[PDB]
C-alpha cells in the first residue's frame, strides 16, 4: 500500500501545474482519495477530495474553480489539475487515502510534493 | 466513553435515548432494540408513554405533497408501555440502560423491542427520473408519543421519530468459488462451442473489484463476435407475489474474437458501483437513515432453514458472461456472488400495488 | 465552515510526562476528529480515529477523548519518538479542517 | 430560541 | 357580520375567511377573498404563502394510511400574501377591508379565484371493510411561512382550513320527468307496456319522490310484482369515465297486474342515509371535519360541457322495473336532480382507476 | 303543518306512558322532532330527539335509558315511549319540530300533554 | 360537559313603548347557534329568533338578536302589550340543547 | 396552556 505522487515543482504566478498520484495496494472505488497541502511554516489544509465509487468531487473555498481533481480509475491514479496558480498556492501538496466504507481519518498519505510560485 | 444517540420532542417534552441506530441480524438472532425514554411527568397529566417499533414496506416520499399513488404495509408492529412501566418487562435493563437511568434520574424509563429473525433489511429502490422522489424501500422506525392509549392519534408537537436500520455483513466463513458451464453445439458439426466462466471469491464488498475467469473453447467453426462481462443486481419484491427485477450494474465488454477450432483465457475486471448508475429506476440501494448517499444495496442472506423468510425486498448479484457469435448462438453462463459489507471492529390495494410495480419496473 | 481551536500552538515537555492537546470545535460535531503526527521532513501520520479509535500499530501510550465538541489526545508515557507536532482533524462536514497544530517541544 | 424541528444528536452515557 | 379565524400552533399565523362554503353560479364561483394576520418581528426573513388546493383524493387524513393511497390535484393556485404582491388581483371587498381595519397592519388579503370546470365538494362512504378510506374531491387552504413555495411546510407554523364547492337548486324548474318502454311477445300482437313518471324534475333532500306508474298490460302474460328504486350515479373521472351505481332506495309491493287490464298508482319513495350507512361507494356531501352530511347533491352542469368533467360527478335515476312471469321484465328510469334550495395518463393514474373499478365497480 | 299530540295523562309513579306526536305538513326525513317539557313553575327543558333521515334519537341525561323516542315515517308521526315514571317526570310535554337541513331552531311547535305522576 | 344559557334577569317591569333587552351568557364557547322563544302563559313557545340574529319568519321587526362572543341579547325596540311573556334562549350547538330559565316580561 | 391544536372559530368583523 503505497501512495506515490508525482508533477510538483517551480511555476511562474499565474501558470499551471498537474499533479500525478499513483495508487498501489488498494482499489479506486474502495478508497477516496483527498489532496492536502502544508505551506512552508503553516498547518495541513485541504483542498480537493474524489470520490470515485460515487462520482463526487469537492474543492476548498480558496481553490474552486481554478483546481480541478480527476481518477484514473484503469490506471489506479489521481490527478490534481492547479490552474492560475497563485502566490498562496505555494505548499507541499500531500495525496491522502481514506475509505470509502467509511472514513476512518486519512490513514495513507504520500511524502508530498513541493509546489513553488 | 460509551456515547448514545438522543432525539428530543419538538415541545422538549419527550426524549428517546438509543445507544444504536443499526442493528445487526446474526442470522440465529437480531440485535435487541434496547432504550430509554425520558419523560417530564407533570407535563403528563392523564397521558401514558408508548414507543413503537414499526418496520413497513413504503412506496413514495414521506411528506404530504405526495401526488400520486402511494402504499405501505406494515412488516412487523410492536408497541411498548414506557410510562407507567410495564409490571414485566421483557429482559432486564441492560448495562448501558442502567448507565443512562443512573445519569437521567426517576423520570427516565427503559423500552425493549425484539426483531423477528424472518424480517428484511433496510433497503431502498432507487427513484426514477420520472418518479419525484418516489421510492420503494423496507423502513425501521421508531416513535416515541404520549397519549391516553394506543389508539389514540400521535401529535407532531411531542411525538419524537427516529428510523433505525437493520443490516448484515459478511460472514467471517468463505463461501464456495463461483463456477458455470454452458455448451452450444451447431445443427450438424460435432463440435460444441463451450465456455467455463469463475469468480475468484464468492464474496465481495462494496467498491471491491470482481475478477472474472473467462475460458472458452471453441472448437466449432463459428466465430465469437465479442466477449460481454456484466454484473446484475436482482431485487426480489415478496408482497404476496414474487416479482424478480433485475437491474445491470456494471457492463465489461471488449473486442476479443475467437478464432473457430481456437481456446481462449482472460482474467475480466468488473467493479459494481454506483457512479454510473444513478439514472436507474429500481436499483436497490441499502437503507438510509436520511437523504444522505448510501451504496449498492447488500445482498440479502437468508438462513439455511426454509420456513418463508420472504418479505419486502432481497437482493442477489449475478455475474453474466455472454459470447455473442455469428449467425446467433448466443451463449452465456451467469456467476451468482453476495456483496456485502465486512464485520466493523391478498388485499385489493395490495395486489393492485404488485400489478403497479411490475409496470413501473419489470 | 468549522474551526478546530487547537491548544496550546506549543508546548515543552520531556520523556515520562503527560501530555494532552486539546481541540475545540465551533460547530458540535460528532465523534468525528482525528489526530495526526506530522514528524518534520515527513508526511503526516494517523494515530487517533473516530476520537477514540486508536489506528492499528499506533502504540497504545497515545489516547483520545471526547467531552461535548472539546477533544484531547493524551500520551500517558511520553518517548523520545513522540517529540513532534500533533494535528486535529474533523470529518463531519466538507470542508474538513485541521486544527492549527501543537509543534511539542523537548 | 430554536423553533425548527429538533435532529438527532448525541451525549455522554456519564454521570 | 362574522368571519371564521383559525390560528397558527404556536399563534404567530392566523387565517380569516368570510365563508366556509363556495357557491357555483354555473358561470362564476364565489371568489375565495381573505385576510392572514403575520407577527413580521417572528419571520426574520420568510414570507407566507397561502395556496388553494383541490384535490382528488383516496385515504383517511392521517398519515399512517396501511395500504393504498392515491392524491391529484385537480387545481394548485398559490398567492404571496407577505411580502404583498405588488399587483393584487382585484381590489380587497367590504369583509377584508373592515378586517384590515380591525386587526392592523400586520393583517394582509389573500385573493383566490376557482375556476368554473371544478367539482363539488363528494366523499364516497367508506365500506364497513374499508378502514375509514375513502374517495372524495376536497377543497382546503393552507397557510404557511417559508423561504418560498418550493420550501416544504411545517406544522407549527402552519394552519389549514378546509373550505368547500356547494350547489344549490336552480330557480327555474325542469322538464317534468317521464319514461315509456314496451315488451311484446314473440306471438301474440298485445305489447306490455308501463308509464311512468315523477311529479317534478328537482327533489330536496329529505322530500318523498312521488312516482306514477302506469301499466298497461294487454298481453296474456302477468306482472307479478312492481319494483321502484332511486340509484345514486356517482362519475369518477380521472383519465377514464367510470359509472358507478349505487341503490339509495327500494319500494317493492305485491301488485299483481291481470292479463288485457291496465294499471295506476302513486308510489312514494324517499332517499335517506339512515337505511345506507353500510354501502360502499355511496356518494355524500362534502364534510368540514367529521359532520354527518346527507346524500351527494347532483352534479349541475353548464351546457358549454366541452369537458366539464373532473373529480365525481353525482346523478339519480328512479326505476320502475315490473317482474313477469316467464321473463320479459320490462323496466323505466327517470333522471331527476337532488339539490338544496338556495338559502334565503401516468401509471399511477391508470392503476388507481383499475382499483377503482375492482373496488366499487 | 300541524303538531298534534296525544298520549299523557295521570300515571302512577314507577309507572309508562307513550305519547304519540301526529305530524302535518312536512316529511319525516326533511325534519327531525323533539319532546320538550315544561316542569309547572319551571323553565324549558329538551328530554329527546329523533333524526329519522339519519336514523339518531338523542336523550336527555335524565331521562336515558328510561325514555325511548321512536317514529312511524310511514305514518309521518313520532312517540316517547317513557317507563319508569317517577316525581321528576310531571311536566307538559311539548312535541317540537325543527328542520334537518338544517337546524334554525324549533319553528314549529305542539300544545303540550300534561303528563302528571302521584 | 353541558353548556348553561345563564338568562339575565330572571324577571323584569316593563311599559309600552320602552326598550327591553334580555341577556343571555353560555358557560361554553358556543357558535351563532343560539335561538329565541316567547311563551305566552298556557300556550305553546313561539320562535322569535334563530342563529342569534336572523328573525323567524312572521315575527315583527321590533325583535332582534346580537351576539358579542358568548353573550346573546334579545331586544325589543318598540314593546308593545303582545309582547309582555316569557322568553326563552336556547343554544342548539350541541346536543343536549339546553334552554335559558326564561324571563318574564311583567307590565 | 393550551397545546392542544388550535380549532377554528369566529371572530366579529368590528372595532
Amino acid at each position: 500500500v503505497q501512495l506515490v505522487e508525482s508533477g510538483g515543482g517551480l511555476v511562474q504566478p499565474g501558470g499551471s501545474l498537474r499533479l500525478s498520484c499513483a495508487a498501489s495496494g488498494f482499489n479506486v472505488y474502495s478508497s477516496s482519495i483527498h489532496w492536502v497541502r502544508q505551506a512552508p511554516g503553516k498547518g495541513l489544509e485541504w483542498v480537493a477530495s474524489i470520490s470515485s465509487y460515487y462520482g463526487y468531487t469537492y474543492y476548498a473555498d480558496s481553490v474552486k474553480g481554478r483546481f480541478t481533481i480527476s481518477a484514473d480509475t484503469s490506471k489506479n491514479t489521481a490527478y490534481l489539475q492547479m490552474n492560475s496558480l497563485r502566490a498562496e498556492d505555494t505548499a507541499v501538496y500531500y495525496c491522502a487515502r481514506s475509505r470509502q466504507f467509511w472514513y476512518s481519518g486519512l490513514d495513507y498519505w504520500g511524502q508530498g510534493t513541493l509546489v513553488t510560485v | 466513553g460509551t456515547r448514545v444517540f438522543k432525539k428530543s420532542s419538538p415541545n422538549g417534552k419527550l426524549t428517546v435515548y438509543l445507544g444504536k441506530r443499526d442493528f445487526v441480524d446474526h442470522l440465529d438472532k437480531v440485535d435487541p432494540v434496547d432504550g430509554v425514554v425520558l419523560v417530564d411527568p407533570d407535563y403528563l397529566k392523564d397521558r401514558k408513554v408508548f414507543v413503537t417499533l414499526t418496520v413497513a414496506f413504503r412506496y413514495g416520499r414521506e411528506d404530504c405533497d405526495v401526488l400520486g399513488l402511494s402504499f405501505r404495509k406494515d412488516l412487523f408492529i410492536a408497541n411498548y408501555q414506557a410510562f407507567p412501566p410495564t409490571p414485566n418487562p421483557p429482559r432486564p435493563p441492560t448495562r448501558l440502560q442502567e448507565r443512562l437511568l443512573r445519569k437521567l434520574g426517576q423520570h427516565a424509563h427503559p423500552f425493549f423491542f425484539t426483531i423477528p429473525q424472518n424480517l428484511p433489511s433496510s433497503v431502498t429502490l432507487q427513484p426514477g427520473p420520472e418518479d419525484t422522489g418516489k421510492a420503494l424501500g423496507v423502513d425501521f422506525e421508531i416513535r416515541a408519543f404520549v397519549a391516553k392509549s394506543l389508539e389514540e392519534k400521535s401529535h407532531k408537537r411531542n411525538s419524537v421519530r427516529l428510523v433505525i436500520r437493520k443490516v448484515q455483513f459478511a460472514p467471517e466463513k468463505p463461501g464456495p468459488q463461483p463456477s458455470a458451464e454452458t455448451t452450444r453445439h451447431f445443427l450438424m458439426s460435432d463440435r460444441s462451442l463451450h465456455l467455463e466462466a469463475s469468480l475468484d471469491k464468492e464474496l465481495y464488498y462494496h467498491g471491491e473489484p470482481l475478477n472474472v475467469n473467462v475460458h472458452v473453447t471453441n472448437n466449432s467453426t463459428k466465430t465469437v463476435k465479442k466477449i460481454k462481462v456484466s454484473v446484475r443486481q436482482y431485487a426480489d419484491i415478496v408482497l404476496f407475489s414474487t416479482a424478480q427485477y433485475k437491474v445491470p450494474v456494471a457492463q465489461v465488454e471488449q473486442d476479443d474474437q475467437v478464432s473457430p477450432s481456437s481456446t481462449f483465457s482472460k482474467v475480466y475486471t468488473i467493479t459494481p458501483f454506483l457512479a454510473n448508475n444513478r439514472e436507474k429506476r429500481g436499483l436497490a440501494l441499502d437503507g438510509k437513515l436520511k437523504h444522505e448517499d448510501t451504496n449498492l444495496a447488500s445482498s440479502t442472506i437468508v438462513k439455511e432453514g426454509a420456513n418463508k423468510e420472504v418479505l419486502g425486498i432481497l437482493v442477489s448479484y449475478r455475474v453474466k458472461v455472454k459470447l455473442v457469435v455469428s449467425r446467433g448462438g448466443d451463449v452465456s453462463v451467469e456467476l451468482p456472488f453476495v456483496l456485502m459489507h465486512p464485520k466493523p471492529h391478498a388485499t385489493d390495494d395490495d395486489i393492485v400495488f404488485e400489478d403497479f410495480a411490475r409496470l413501473r419496473l419489470k | 465552515d468549522i474551526q478546530m481551536t487547537q491548544s496550546p500552538s506549543s508546548l515543552s515537555a520531556s520523556v515520562g510526562d503527560r501530555v494532552t492537546i486539546t481541540c475545540r470545535a465551533s460547530q458540535s460535531v460528532s465523534s468525528a476528529v482525528a489526530w495526526y503526527q506530522q514528524k518534520p521532513g515527513k508526511a503526516p501520520k494517523l494515530l487517533i480515529y473516530s476520537a477514540s479509535s486508536l489506528y492499528s500499530g499506533v502504540p497504545s501510550r497515545f489516547s483520545g477523548s471526547r467531552s461535548g465538541t472539546d477533544f484531547t489526545l493524551t500520551i500517558s508515557s511520553l518517548q523520545p519518538e513522540d517529540f513532534a507536532t500533533y494535528y486535529c482533524q474533523q470529518y463531519k462536514y466538507v470542508p474538513v479542517t485541521f486544527g492549527q497544530g501543537t509543534k511539542v517541544e523537548i | 430560541s430554536k423553533t425548527f424541528t429538533p435532529s438527532t444528536t448525541d451525549t455522554s452515557t456519564r454521570k
